[PDB]
C-alpha cells in the first residue's frame, strides 16, 4: 500500500498555503452585503469612470470611507455607493380637523411605497395643485401642503403673497 | 571563499545630500484630490546619505547596519548591482537572506548560508564577442535549510557597458514590519554628475516577501569583470539611506499619483502645513 | 465549559448556559460512590451534533450524526456516528476523569 | 459659516475610525474575534466613545 | 396639526454578495501519489510544499483511497485552515504495517523505520499498489530496516 503523510506544522513564520475560494456571482444597482478579500460593508455596486492604480486595490475618501473598490477576481473600478436611507415625515393635519396622514421622503425617490415625487424626496398620499396659496405645513423646497378640498391633503408651491403692482 | 580582491582599496565614507528621495506609497489605498498624513519609516528630505562607487583603483562593499528600515539609490549603466545580502550573523549559523538577479529571474531564498569575505560575480573575456555571462559564484560556498524559495519570471538582462551619461537609475526602500520584508522600487532616467538631482519620484511595491527574520546588517552585490583577487569594477556609484519615523504630507492628483511630498519637521515653514493640513500657507 | 460565553463540547452539544446567565454554580467529588467498576452508564452525553445549542434548551434527538452524504439510516458507519455517549468512570481515575 | 460646518462635519466623521479605547474602531471585527462576554467590554468603549 | 419625523428609512440588504480571486497556481498534490516510484520505507523522501492553495475536496471525494483518516484536525475543517509549511511523506509499507502509523505507536516499521509523534496533526494515506509495484517474479527494490 502506497502511503503519503502530509505533515501540518504552524511554525511563527507567517501562513501561505490555504483551502480554496468561493467567488460567487456579482451584483449591481442593488442593496446587498458585500465582502472583498479582508473588507466588507453594505452598499450598492456601480461600475464608474474612475481608475485606481493597478497596485492600489481599494480606494477611500476624505472620510477614510471607501467609495468603490475593485474586483478580487476580473478588472473593473465599481463605486460603491450607500444604500437608499432617510428620515420619515408624517404630514397630517390635526386630530381634530381630519385623519388623513401623507407620508414623506427625504433625499430619496419613489421606490418603497397617489405616488408623487418632489425636490425633498418621495411623497405619497398627497395631490399636487398648480394654483400657489399661502403656506400651512411647512415640507422644503419651497414646497407646502395643507388640508383642503371631499377632501384632502394636497402639495403645492408655497406662495410669496398676492402681487401688488 | 577567504580570498579578499588586491585592487579593492578602502576609502572614507563620504556624505552626501539628498533633495526628496525616500517617498513611497504607504499602503495600497487609493486616493485622488486630497492631501493625506501619514508617519511611517522614511528618508528625511535635505538629509545626509553615503557616497560610495565602484571603479577599476577603489571598489566599496562594506557591510552596513540595517537597523529599522534604509534607502538605496544606484545609478547604473551595466546594472553593476547584482543583489544584497541580509543575514543577522552573515553566516551559516542562522538563516540569511540572497536577492539576487542572474540576468535571467530574480532568485530569492532562504537557507543555512556560507558566507564569503568578498562576495562577488567575475565575468571574464569580453574583448570580440561581448560576453557578459556569469561565471564564478563567490556569493556563497554551500547553502541548505531552505525554508523559503521564490523565483520571478523569466527576463533579459542587458549587461552591456555603456559610456556618457548613465543610462539606468534604481532607487529601492528596504524594510521589516511584522515580519514582513517590503520592496518598493522606482525606475526613471536622469542627467546626473554627482551627488542626487533635484525632483520627485513615488516608488511603487515590488514584492512581499513574508520571510520573518531579523536583519541586523547588509552589503551590496557587485559584478566584476577582467579581460580571484585580480579582478577589476567598472565605473559605477551606489548610495545608502537610513529611514526615520518621520510624517510626510502626500499630495495626490487627479489621477491618484503624489505629485509632491512635505516634511512636517524641516523648517518652521513645513511645519505651519502640517499644523494645517494644507500646502497653501495663509 | 459551564458558565456563560463559554463554548465548548458541553455548552455547544448538550447543556448550555446563557450569557446573562445568573446564578451559583457547585460541584462536589463523587468519585467514591458514582464511579463504578469500569464506568457508569447512568449518565451520558451528546458528542457530536449538526450546529450549536441555544442555552435552556434540552434536545433529546438521538438522530445518527451524518457528516457524509451516505445515508446513515440510524445505523453507524463511514461518516456515521452515534451522538449519545457515556461517560467513562472509574475509582482510579485521575482528577481530571473523576465525576 | 461655509468652513465651520465643513470642518465640524469632517471631524464628526473621522471620529469614526478612532479607537476609543477598544482593539478597533469596527465593530464587526470586535464581534469576530473577541466572545460574547469580551466583545460587549470593547464594544462600550466605541459606544462611549462615539 | 404638522409634520413630525415619527422614524427614519433603511434599506436593508437583499442578498450578499462574495468575490475573489481565481484557484489558479495551486500545488500539484495529485501528482505526488501519482509519481510512478516511491522511495523505500527508509528512503522515504520529504516534499515540502508552501505558497499555494490547497484543495482537499477531490481526494476525499474522488474515492481513489483504500483508507483516510486524520489526527487532531477534521477533515473538512482543512479548507478554512492555512498552514504554513505541509511536509508530504511518501513509501510503500505492508498492508497489516499501515495499523502501526499514528501518534504514540509501536512495532517494526513504526519503530525502526518511520513514526508518528504524539502531537501530530497530519492525516494518513493509503491505497493498494498490488496494481503496479507487485509484478510476476517479484519486487525487492523496496526494502525496509528490520534491526536497529
Amino acid at each position: 500500500y502506497r502511503v503519503v503523510v502530509l505533515s501540518f506544522e504552524l511554525l511563527h513564520a507567517p501562513a501561505t498555503v490555504c483551502g480554496p475560494k468561493k467567488s460567487t456571482n456579482l451584483v449591481k444597482n442593488k442593496c446587498v452585503n458585500f465582502n472583498f478579500n479582508g473588507l466588507t460593508g453594505t452598499g450598492v455596486l456601480t461600475e464608474s469612470n474612475k481608475k485606481f492604480l493597478p497596485f492600489q486595490q481599494f480606494g477611500r475618501d476624505i472620510a477614510d470611507t471607501t467609495d468603490a473598490v475593485r474586483d478580487p477576481q476580473t478588472l473593473e473600478i465599481l463605486d460603491i455607493t450607500p444604500c437608499s436611507f432617510g428620515g420619515v415625515s408624517v404630514i397630517t393635519p390635526g386630530t381634530n380637523t381630519s385623519n388623513q396622514v401623507a407620508v414623506l421622503y427625504q433625499g430619496v425617490n419613489c421606490t418603497e411605497v397617489n405616488v408623487f415625487q418632489t425636490r425633498a424626496g418621495c411623497l405619497i398620499g398627497a395631490e399636487h395643485v398648480n394654483n400657489s396659496y399661502e403656506c400651512d405645513i411647512p415640507i422644503g423646497a419651497g414646497i407646502c401642503a395643507s388640508y383642503q378640498t371631499s377632501q384632502s391633503i394636497i402639495a403645492y408651491t408655497m406662495s410669496l403673497g398676492a402681487e401688488n403692482s | 571563499q577567504c580570498v579578499n580582491l588586491t585592487t579593492r582599496t578602502q576609502l572614507p565614507p563620504a556624505y552626501t545630500n539628498s533633495f526628496t528621495r525616500g517617498v513611497y506609497y504607504p499602503d495600497k489605498v487609493f486616493r485622488s484630490s486630497v492631501l493625506h498624513s501619514t508617519q511611517d519609516l522614511f528618508l528625511p528630505f535635505f538629509s545626509n546619505v553615503t557616497w560610495f562607487h565602484a571603479i577599476h583603483k577603489r571598489f566599496d562593499n562594506p557591510v552596513l547596519p540595517f537597523n529599522d528600515g534604509v534607502y538605496f539609490a544606484s545609478t547604473e549603466k551595466s546594472n553593476i548591482i547584482r543583489g544584497w545580502i541580509f543575514g543577522t550573523t552573515l553566516d551559516s549559523k542562522t538563516q540569511s537572506l540572497l536577492i539576487v538577479n542572474n540576468a535571467t529571474n530574480v532568485v530569492i531564498k532562504v537557507c543555512e548560508f556560507q558566507f564569503c569575505n568578498d562576495p562577488f560575480l567575475g565575468v571574464y573575456y569580453h574583448k570580440n564577442n561581448k560576453s557578459w555571462m556569469k561565471s564564478e559564484f563567490r556569493v556563497y560556498s554551500s547553502a541548505n535549510n531552505c525554508t523559503f524559495e521564490y523565483v520571478s519570471q523569466p527576463f533579459l538582462m542587458d549587461l552591456e557597458g555603456k559610456q556618457g551619461n548613465f543610462k539606468n537609475l534604481r532607487e529601492f526602500v528596504f524594510k521589516n514590519i511584522d515580519g514582513y520584508f517590503k520592496i518598493y522600487s522606482k525606475h526613471t532616467p536622469i542627467n546626473l554628475v554627482r551627488d542626487l538631482p533635484q525632483g520627485f519620484s513615488a516608488l511603487e511595491p515590488l514584492v512581499d516577501l513574508p520571510i520573518g527574520i531579523n536583519i541586523t546588517r547588509f552589503q551590496t552585490l557587485l559584478a566584476l569583470h577582467r579581460s580571484s583577487s585580480g579582478w577589476t569594477a567598472g565605473a559605477a556609484a551606489y548610495y545608502v539611506g537610513y529611514l526615520q519615523p518621520r510624517t510626510f504630507l502626500l499630495k495626490y492628483n487627479e489621477n491618484g499619483t503624489i505629485t509632491d511630498a512635505v516634511d512636517c519637521a524641516l523648517d518652521p515653514l513645513s511645519e505651519t502645513k502640517c499644523t494645517l493640513k494644507s500646502f497653501t500657507v495663509e | 465549559q459551564i458558565a456563560p460565553g463559554q463554548t465548548g463540547k458541553i455548552a455547544d452539544y448538550n447543556y448550555k448556559l446563557p450569557d446573562d446567565f445568573t446564578g451559583c454554580v457547585i460541584a462536589w467529588n463523587s468519585n467514591n460512590l458514582d464511579s463504578k467498576v469500569g464506568g457508569n452508564y447512568n449518565y451520558r452525553y451528546r458528542l457530536f451534533r449538526k450546529s450549536n445549542l441555544k442555552p435552556f434548551e434540552r434536545d433529546i434527538s438521538t438522530e445518527i450524526y451524518q457528516a457524509g452524504s451516505t445515508p446513515c439510516n440510524g445505523v453507524q458507519g463511514f461518516n456515521c456516528y452515534f451522538p449519545l455517549q457515556s461517560y467513562g468512570f472509574q475509582p482510579t481515575n485521575g482528577v481530571g476523569y473523576q465525576p | 459659516v461655509v468652513n465651520q460646518n465643513a470642518q465640524a462635519l469632517n471631524t464628526l466623521v473621522k471620529q469614526l475610525s478612532s479607537n476609543f479605547g477598544a482593539i478597533s474602531s469596527v465593530l464587526n471585527d470586535i464581534l469576530s474575534r473577541l466572545d460574547p462576554p469580551e466583545a460587549e467590554v470593547q464594544i462600550d468603549r466605541l459606544i462611549t466613545g462615539r | 396639526k404638522g409634520i413630525y419625523q415619527t422614524s427614519n428609512f433603511r434599506v436593508q440588504p437583499t442578498e450578499s454578495i462574495v468575490r475573489f480571486p481565481n484557484i489558479t497556481n495551486l500545488c500539484p498534490f495529485g501528482e505526488v501519489f501519482n509519481a510512478t516510484r516511491f522511495a523505500s520505507v527508509y528512503a522515504w523522501n520529504r516534499k515540502r510544499i508552501s505558497n499555494c492553495v490547497a484543495d482537499y475536496s477531490v481526494l476525499y471525494n474522488s474515492a481513489s483511497f483504500s483508507t483516510f483518516k486524520c489526527y487532531g484536525v477534521s477533515p473538512t475543517k482543512l479548507n478554512d485552515l492555512c498552514f504554513t509549511n505541509v511536509y508530504a511523506d511518501s513509501f510503500v509499507i505492508r498492508g497489516d504495517e499501515v495499523r502501526q502509523i499514528a501518534p504514540g505507536q509501536t512495532g517494526k516499521i513504526a519503530d525502526y523505520n518511520y513514526k508518528l509523534p504524539d502531537d501530530f496533526t497530519g492525516c494518513v494515506i493509503a491505497w493498494n499498489s498490488n496494481n503496479l509495484d507487485s509484478k510476476v517474479g517479484g519486487n525487492y527494490n523496496y526494502r525496509y530496516r528490520l534491526f536497529r
